[PDB]
């Protein structure tokens, strides 16, 4: 199940 | 930051001259993920080729296997031809049935 | 009785040919059963339509927050807009016999090289540079290991128990090697021994020429592992030895799905 990033660098 | 492909040419199974098989060429360990590979018999380009989808090991280099269905023979030459940005030329491996 | 989940993921941008490329590839082990291309397992096929359409939605909304990465990427190194730029990373987790997390793992490169990475407390981070600094200092504000955290404890661990279960019969079950040694003298004196092993799973393999004995770790000639094309792998290991003093040579072959290491020797008919 994939991770959701919400965050950019 | 950019790395060139090694490529591995060879057969899914032990070849048999006769016995329907399968040539892959194997492209890794290569950076950017820009790339082009032909499988290659006598010299000439094999247009029934298959290969997967692009995806990259641990050590982040990306990798491809390119493939296509054959029938080893004494006399028929086999090869791959990869072109990435890290070389200056196309390069060409032979197929070793050994290797 | 260890088993893992990863995700390999990837941004490249292609400056007025397109827009970027973005993939994402999940493995159990080094069986892939999902990937989600911006171009383009029986077991997981299984799963209903709200798996697939929130594991879709989750990956168009990752791809818009790469877009982001690359863009502030290209701030941080000061990069114009001209070149092509890739943003990758691999997440997943590692659970013991038990079922239970061993360790997590979250990791990015740029271009290639190693920026910044979730340690192994899952609350702290490691920046390769000043610009993996910046986001470093951005992400402990946002409390991003956290969320990470809760993702590689709670969701990561339980839906590979899940994969494990539904594809049991592939997954806990490791294929051995079919072995073959090969000769091909490179002159009179001295020859060469290739250890074969074909159509193995998983990959993990070990392959080592001795000689009296001992490991001839030196004098070995080790290729990378390679994908045979149906799931299985190959590999060899060659080594040089003198005509006649050959039985002197013995290749070991330790694989998973061997019930005891092989000590194999070339031959002829």
């Amino acid at each position: 199940f994939l991770r959701g990033r919400a965050y950019g660098l | 930051i950019q790395r060139t492909p090694k490529i591995q040419v060879y057969s899914r199974h032990p070849a048999e001259n006769g016995k329907s098989n399968f040539l892959n060429c194997y492209v890794s360990g290569f950076h950017p993920s820009d790339i082009e590979v032909d499988l290659l018999k006598n010299g000439e380009r094999i247009e029934k080729v298959e290969h997967s989808d692009l995806s990259f090991s641990k050590d982040w280099s990306f990798y491809l296997l390119y493939y296509t269905e054959f029938t080893p023979t004494e006399k028929d030459e086999y090869a791959c031809r990869v072109n990435h940005v890290t070389l200056s030329q196309p390069k060409i491996v032979k197929w070793d049935r050994d290797m | 009785g260890s088993h893992s989940m990863r995700y390999f993921d990837t941004a490249m941008s292609r400056p007025g040919r397109g827009e970027p490329r973005f993939i994402s590839v999940g493995y159990v082990d080094d069986t892939q059963f999902v990937r989600f291309d911006s171009d383009a397992a029986p077991w997981i096929e299984q799963e209903g339509p709200e798996y697939w359409d929130r594991n879709t939605q989750i990956f168009k909304t990752n791809t818009q927050t790469d877009r982001e990465s690359l863009r502030n990427l290209r701030g941080y190194y000061n990069q114009s807009e001209a070149g092509s730029h890739t943003l990758q990373s691999m997440y997943g987790c590692d659970v013991g016999p038990d079922g239970r997390l061993l360790r997590g793992h979250n990791q990015y490169a740029y271009d290639g090289k190693d920026y910044i990475a979730l340690n192994e407390d899952l609350r702290s981070w490691t920046a390769a540079d000043t610009a993996a600094q910046i986001t470093q200092r951005k992400w402990e504000a946002a409390r991003v290991a956290e969320q990470d955290r809760a993702y590689l404890e709670g969701t990561c661990v339980e839906w590979l128990r899940r994969y494990l279960e539904n594809g049991k019969d592939t997954l806990e079950r490791a294929d051995p090697p079919k072995t073959h040694v090969t000769h091909h003298p490179i002159s009179d004196h001295e020859a060469t021994l290739r250890c074969w092993a074909l159509g193995f799973y998983p990959a993990e393999i070990t392959l080592t020429w001795q000689r009296d004995g001992e490991d001839q770790t030196q004098d070995t000639e080790l290729v990378e592992t390679r994908p045979a094309g149906d799931r299985t792998f190959q590999k060899w290991a060659a080594v040089v030895v003198p005509s006649g003093e050959e039985q002197r040579y013995t290749c070991h072959v330790q694989h998973e799905g061997l019930p005891k290491p092989l000590t194999l020797r070339w031959e002829p008919s």
